[PDB]
């Protein structure tokens, strides 16, 4: 109970973000929930004197029929960045990438239990839209730290140290990571020991009013192996496979350091038919070889900026099968993956996937680039989305190659 | 009367400070008009006189808006409103009619001097203070300050509707089953109540209105059926947009035909079938709004097809929730798509087409799933809901594009439904390299300074032919090739490109194009029987690749 000053520091405004249609079910819950809110003090009805705007969209929680409300502050992330990344900063720690099993616990109902700047909440405004425009709109402001604002986790910071800090002294080893309203535990120990002991961080969370598929609950972090480039074994191969597995070494060549493809554009000599048999040189058989050595490795030379922004894309192999990388450098890959099972459904959850590791990894959300309709997805992103927080996101055109590449 | 509910607290933007413009010297009949108005308005509470303290200060002027009788008061205040703070949007979309739910009555009552009736921020006030210049501006003038809800400030109608919002609220609470749509100094109210209780419920109404500072018509001067609004003729069982009146013309100007298309467009929104797509055409490019526009054929043809539907009155239908959406798709043609939502067999509650996006590759498949977007959106805005589709494409058809596409395509509940034309893909590629089918490797060049161009060939049976192309680009270039490969190739081909540029057009099965070059490669792809497309790395000196980039560089 202490406010602490928050300031978009001269130069920005708040955010003004248009609204969302939102289906009947969704705005019914929303006033629900709102109007719970309202009663206790957590937010409070606004005019039309605040300038401000939030979407507001309600998802899913971990049950499966209780309605969540998600506020979308993408944009006053941004715009306080100076407040939640540089003046309190919560540190990411490495460790936590190494660790056998890391679970994710959320633990956003504490920040309602925080007053917020009283100079600051305006920026908080949202708005509940109704049906067919008929009624003008339910607008309301935060009065405590909201969940999705980066700024809460950043505020609250002292006091979750407070809480953790018997079951950190008393499990030294276990590794502990706030980001934005989940919590991150990792540990080395036999999965039945560190369930027990996560059991055991529920009851300390809940002396403080902590009630705490693609699978966001257990992960194995230190078993994310890369997923290769990988280059066919044949038999037999053909003109095409050669010119496919030129193509494909061609494009590794741009990433990896050492591959050689010389002996390979060798075998390719002429104008020849595209289903004709070629024989493998054993001195192309060996540099086959090699080259699959370099790519089963990390990229040497890829390091991780902590200045620069993490980018994420993602391609549809077809089957349930979706492949990613991860990059700053355009194709100087940090990790690559894969996520197998509608489309839409099987892309939301790639992304909460690939979002996740991404913070346990580096400690932030990469900004996505999704194969998909700007408004295909802004229509049903929501139906399956279940995370807490929201990624930066771009749509884009997949190039035919790159699937290829990566297949 | 000045309603009683609490102010809203405004500001001005932060470091600025209030208004200071010079009053211009008025003449002394318009000087007298204001003088008049300021006092009858002063007396009523609307502005007050204020000192010689206040240092703001707003033009004004009297104007008599026609050859009329009536002197009106006019406040520029131009310099407040881009001093004053921002404010939230008043609404965030319009209501549509195919979207109200039925109801037994309706009334409309409309606020009397909406705006007057609201009081001002007793803090901002001062920011309004105005003058009126005495002859010759000799000696000083007349200082008011505005109590209410100014006439031209950018405060007005939003401070106004949130003020109506809070006035209603005690009223809602207690008839919760009573509709109340609040359209600036309007009130538009519903209920399920028979003729006799609905007349009482409204008086009561009025009665709490007028409790809050708010004066409306008596049962005696409230206007009857049917309403006009936005554009709309809403009746009780049924509406449609106000008469639209196609204009009979001789020669048609580029002013005319805006004017055509804008109602045609309105029109389209319950009038099945309305094309608009060769009209717009006559509107492209840059001509003077009084220049006459010849009509093209296909023009005349749309304007006659358009002249035929809006000759027999349509209408639309209110929504019930308990009943189902049905949403129905047709393709027209060249790009257009029209459809019709409704909950009762063919008993519309609102109809809309769609138009492909200009200047890009597409095919029918791409065009249905965009419409089929577009129409989910306005149903999700206008009910709340998705509707269930019903598609003129085939199950089998929608299931070969979607899982082979590389990006994620989704439709919600659908049905197909034979209405012809139907969905379909003209060709398809294969997946596979063809045996005993010729493979050309081909190539393009253009040098980008003298903008040159070379488009050519080999194949692994030795043909080889090179054209020369004048002012094209490096990728026209590589879709020239494409084209030649196709033209003298046999039913059957092998086709070997290091454009992914091209690849990537290709792929994507388009069936329509601006770009004549794509357009005539279309014709030869659906010719074809097996076209099998592939993609190498540029200048590696891959075989074939190699010898071609020889003869199209040069
Ligand atoms: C109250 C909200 N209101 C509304 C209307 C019509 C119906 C559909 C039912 O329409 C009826 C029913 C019975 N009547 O006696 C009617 C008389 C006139 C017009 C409509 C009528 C339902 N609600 C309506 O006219 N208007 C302008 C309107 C509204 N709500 C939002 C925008 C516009
Ligand atoms: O879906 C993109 C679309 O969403 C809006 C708000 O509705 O912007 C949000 O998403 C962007 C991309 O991740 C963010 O950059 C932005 O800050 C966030 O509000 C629209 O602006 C945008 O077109």
């Amino acid at each position: 109970i202490e406010t602490v000053p928050v300031k978009l520091k001269p130069g920005m405004d708040g955010p003004k973000v248009k609204q969302w249609p939102l289906t009947e079910e969704k705005i019914k819950a929303l006033v629900e929930i709102c109007t719970e809110m309202e009663k206790e003090g957590k937010i409070s009805k606004i005019g039309p004197e605040n300038p401000y705007n939030t979407p507001v969209f309600a998802i899913k929680k971990k049950d499966s029929t209780k309605w969540r409300k998600l506020v979308d502050f993408r944009e006053l992330n941004k715009r306080t960045q100076d407040f939640w990344e540089v003046q309190l900063g919560i540190p990411h720690p490495a460790g936590l990438k190494k660790k056998k099993s890391v679970t994710v616990l959320d633990v956003g109902d504490a920040y309602f239990s925080v007053p917020l700047d009283e100079d600051f909440r305006k920026y908080t405004a949202f708005t509940i839209p109704s049906i067919n425009n008929e009624t003008p709109g339910i607008r309301y402001q935060y009065n405590v730290l909201p969940q999705g604002w980066k700024g809460s986790p950043a505020i609250f910071q002292s006091s979750m140290t407070k809480i953790l800090e018997p079951f950190r002294k008393q499990n030294p080893d276990i590794v502990i990571y706030q980001y934005m309203d989940d919590l991150y535990v990792g540990s080395d120990l036999e999965i039945g020991q560190h369930r027990t002991k996560i059991e055991e961080l529920r009851q300390h969370l809940l002396r403080w009013g902590l009630t705490t598929l693609w699978m966001g609950y257990e992960l194995h972090p230190d078993k994310w192996t890369v997923q290769p480039i990988v280059l066919p074994e044949k038999d037999s191969w053909t003109v095409n496979d050669i010119q496919k597995l030129v193509g494909k070494l061609n494009w590794a060549s741009q990433i990896y350091p050492g591959i050689k493809v010389r002996q390979l554009c060798k075998l390719l000599r002429g104008t020849k038919a595209l289903t004709e048999v070629i024989p493998l040189t054993e001195e192309a058989e060996l540099e086959l070889a090699e080259n699959r050595e370099i790519l089963k490795e990390p990229v040497h030379g890829v390091y991780y900026d902590p200045s620069k922004d993490l980018i994420a894309e993602i391609q549809k192999q077809g089957q349930g099968q979706w492949t990613y990388q991860i990059y700053q450098e355009p194709f100087k890959n940090l990790k690559t993956g894969k996520y197998a099972r509608n489309d839409v459904k099987q892309l939301t959850e790639a992304v909460q996937k690939i979002t996740t590791e991404s913070i346990v990894i580096w400690g932030k959300t990469p900004k996505f680039k999704l194969p998909i309709q700007k408004e295909t997805w802004e229509t049903w992103w929501t139906e399956y989305w279940q995370a807490t927080w929201i990624p930066e996101w771009e749509f884009v055109n997949t190039p035919p190659l790159v699937k290829l590449w990566y297949q | 009367p000045i309603s009683p509910i609490e102010t809203v607290p405004v500001k001005l933007k932060p470091g600025m400070d209030g208004p200071k413009v010079k009053q211009w010297p008025l003449t002394e009949e318009k000087i007298k008009a204001l003088v008049e108005i300021c006092t009858e308005m002063e007396k009523e509470g609307k502005i007050s006189k204020i000192g010689p303290e206040n240092p703001y200060n707003t033009p004004v002027f009297a104007i008599k808006k026609k050859d009329s009788t009536k002197w009106r008061k006019l406040v520029d205040f131009r310099e407040l409103n881009k001093r004053t703070q921002d404010f939230w949007e008043v609404q965030l979309g319009i209501p549509h009619p195919a979207g109200l739910k039925k109801k037994k009555s309706v009334t409309v009552l409309d606020v009397g001097d909406a705006y007057f009736s609201v009081p001002l921020d007793e803090d901002f006030r001062k920011y309004t203070a105005f003058t009126i210049p005495s002859i010759n501006n000799e000696t000083p003038g007349i200082r008011y300050q505005y109590n209410v809800l100014p006439q031209g400030w950018k405060g007005s109608p939003a401070i106004f509707q949130s003020s109506m919002t809070k006035i209603l609220e005690p009223f809602r609470k207690q008839n919760p089953d009573i509709v109340i749509y609040q359209y600036m100094d309007d009130l538009y109210v519903g209920s399920d109540l028979e003729i006799g209780q609905h007349r009482t419920k409204i008086e009561e109404l009025r009665q709490h209105l007028l409790r809050w500072g708010l004066t409306t018509p008596d049962k005696k001067h409230q206007k009857e059926p049917p309403f006009l609004w936005m554009g709309y003729e809403l009746h009780p069982d049924k509406w449609t947009v106000q008469p639209i009146v196609l204009p009979e013309k001789d020669s048609w100007t580029v002013n005319d035909i805006q004017k055509l298309v804008g109602k045609l467009n309105w029109a389209s929104q319950i009038y099945p079938g309305i094309k608009v797509r060769q009209l717009c055409k006559l509107l492209r490019g840059t001509k003077a709004l009084t220049e006459v526009i010849p009509l093209t054929e296909e023009a005349e043809l749309e304007l006659a097809e358009n002249r035929e539907i809006l000759k027999e009155p349509v209408h639309g239908v209110y929504y019930d929730p308990s009943k189902d959406l049905i949403a129905e798709i047709q393709k027209q043609g060249q790009g257009q798509w029209t459809y019709q939502i409704y909950q009762e067999p063919f008993k519309n509650l609102k109809t809309g087409k769609y138009a492909r996006m200009r200047g890009a590759h597409t095919n029918d498949v791409k065009q249905l799933t965009e419409a089929v977007q577009k129409i989910t959106t306005e149903s999700i805005v206008i009910w709340g809901k998705t509707p269930k589709f019903k598609l003129p494409i085939q199950k089998e058809t929608w299931e070969t594009w979607w899982t082979e596409y590389w990006q994620a395509t989704w439709i919600p509940e659908w049905e197909f439904v034979n209405t012809p034309p139907l969905v379909k893909l003209w060709y398809q590629l294969e997946k596979e390299p063809i045996v005993g089918a010729e493979t050309f490797y081909v190539d393009g060049a253009a040098n980008r300074e003298t903008k040159l161009g070379k488009a050519g060939y080999v194949t692994n049976r030795g043909r080889q032919k090179v054209v020369t192309l004048t002012d094209t680009t490096n990728q026209k270039t590589e879709l020239q090739a494409i084209y030649l490969a196709l033209q003298d190739s046999g039913l059957e081909v092998n086709i070997v490109t290091d454009s992914q540029y091209a690849l990537g057009i290709i792929q994507a099965q388009p069936d329509q194009s601006e770009s004549e070059l794509v357009n005539q490669i279309i014709e030869q792809l659906i010719k074809k029987e097996k076209v099998y497309l592939a993609w190498v790395p540029a200048h590696k000196g891959i075989g074939g690749n190699e010898q071609v980039d020889k003869l199209v560089s040069a």
